[PDB]
């Protein structure tokens, strides 16, 4: 069976090169090119450019002009793709691709895939989270649930987890995935939807915990002021 | 060359799903067709319009004409729940290059539809002290997990500094996503109101807040 193995992925600096390996086995490798996609996260796939394994041709995005370079090494059947001049739009999950011949004439499909490397491009140092009150609604004076939450801003690398009341409250429950900002840094939100007569009465606390920077936050929701 | 895909299709089992591939003239074209589920590579399922690789069950099927090409699955089953990309290849005036369409997330029924329920916070009082300010709109108790974000300010549409997640699975298996509309203070309190407009399944559904008024 045909297998394509990549690797060479890792966390970057805005300004620095990454370069993505893909190496093929289980069938003939110069007689196949190798294109590369990409994919930023929960994006769609996006062709970067082709190898002609035999002979040598580049074919590039337009849009990649200048700082995409494509080569092989015939000798241990791989392929590798230099990305320059990196910034926080490229981070994304790279993929190699078999595809036969690509030229003037034709343009044959991607017929097996590499699993896909993350490469993530980030100014950041290690930095915890700040923790922010997501306070439930003012109008929920009486009966029927509510929502309430913590806002979990501006921390890298992932991940962090959330439990509520040090893990006494568990239904109701649901932490989300983080996003991704321009700035290289993650944030995420935990929320939880509580009896809304509990609110004067119940003490509520999102337990916040970022181990690469070794931070724990204990941060009290409570209805707000006005 | 551009490719135009829906966004997201929702399909019973055991009944047609229909996923277009549009562009101009496309019909001139070849046209190939990738599935792709969740943290996994793309697998090719019909390749030159309608050619099934080795491998790809019968229901798959395709086809291309005028300026609309078609995947078809018949007689869908649940493990063809996945994204769908079409491609085709351009001479490029002498610059040859592929190009993906956008995606259809294939939903195939699985469990009751389930319209969402919004949340939207406004900044804290904390967040708006320390100089920032962020909008946060959840979106909780849906399925099927597919919906489009739009964020505006006073009626006006807002697209930079928002992110939007993938919906995910909650612990009861509805789906819940989330979005960030990051702002100065500044202009938080210039507009009358900001929105959170979600679209699932062919509706929408709205929640406003006001920095003049306890949320
Ligand atoms: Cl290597
Ligand atoms: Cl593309
Ligand atoms: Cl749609
Ligand atoms: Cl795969
Ligand atoms: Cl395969
Ligand atoms: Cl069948």
């Amino acid at each position: 069976q045909v297998q394509l193995v990549q690797s060479g992925a890792d966390v970057k600096k805005p300004g620095a090169s990454v370069k993505v390996s893909c190496k093929a086995s289980g069938y003939t490798f110069i007689h196949f090119g190798i294109s590369w996609v990409r994919q930023a996260p929960g994006q769609g796939l996006e062709w970067m450019g082709w190898i002609d394994t035999n002979n040598g041709n580049t074919n590039y995005a337009q849009s990649l002009q200048g700082r995409v370079t494509m080569t092989t090494d015939t000798s241990t059947g791989t392929a590798y793709m230099e990305l320059r001049s990196l910034s926080t739009d490229d981070t994304a999950v790279y993929f190699c691709a078999r595809a036969l011949e690509m030229g003037h004439r034709s343009g044959f499909p991607f017929d097996y895939w590499g699993q896909g490397v993350l490469v993530t491009v980030s100014p950041a140092s290690t930095k915890g989270p700040s923790v922010f009150p997501l306070a439930p609604s003012s109008k929920s004076t009486s009966g029927g649930t509510a929502a309430l939450g913590c806002l979990v801003k501006d921390y890298f690398p992932e991940p962090v987890t959330v439990s509520w009341n040090s893990g006494a409250l568990t239904s109701g429950v649901h932490t989300f995935p983080a996003v991704l900002q321009s700035s290289g840094l993650y944030s995420l939100s935990s929320v939880v939807t509580v009896p809304s007569s509990s609110l004067g009465t119940q003490t509520y606390i999102c337990n916040v915990n970022h181990k690469p920077s070794n931070t724990k936050v204990d941060k009290r929701v409570e209805p707000k002021s006005c | 060359y551009e490719l135009t895909q829906p966004p997201s299709v929702s399909v019973a089992p055991g009944q047609r799903a229909t996923i277009t591939c549009g562009g101009h003239n496309i019909g001139a074209k070849n046209v190939h067709w990738y599935q792709q589920k969740p943290g996994q590579a793309p697998v090719l399922v019909i390749q030159y319009d309608s050619d099934r690789p080795s491998g790809i069950p019968e229901r798959f099927s395709g086809s291309n004409s005028g300026s609309t090409a078609t995947l078809t699955i018949s007689r869908v089953e649940a493990g063809d729940e996945a994204d769908y990309y079409c491609q085709v290849w351009d001479s490029g005036r002498g610059h040859p290059l592929y190009v993906f369409g956008g995606g259809t997330k294939v939903t195939v029924l699985g469990q009751p539809k389930a319209n969402p329920t919004v949340t939207l916070f406004p900044p804290s009082s904390e967040e708006l002290q320390a100089n920032k300010a962020t909008l946060v709109c959840l979106i909780s108790d849906f399925y099927p997990g597919a919906v489009t974000v739009a964020w505006k300010a006073d009626s006006s549409p807002v697209k930079a500094g928002v992110e939007t997640t993938t919906p995910s699975k909650q612990s009861n298996n509805k789906y819940a996503a989330s979005s960030y509309l990051s702002l100065t203070p500044e202009q938080w309190k210039s507009h009358r109101s900001y929105s959170c407009q979600v679209t699932h399944e062919g509706s929408t559904v709205e929640k406003t807040v006001a920095p003049t008024e306890c949320s």
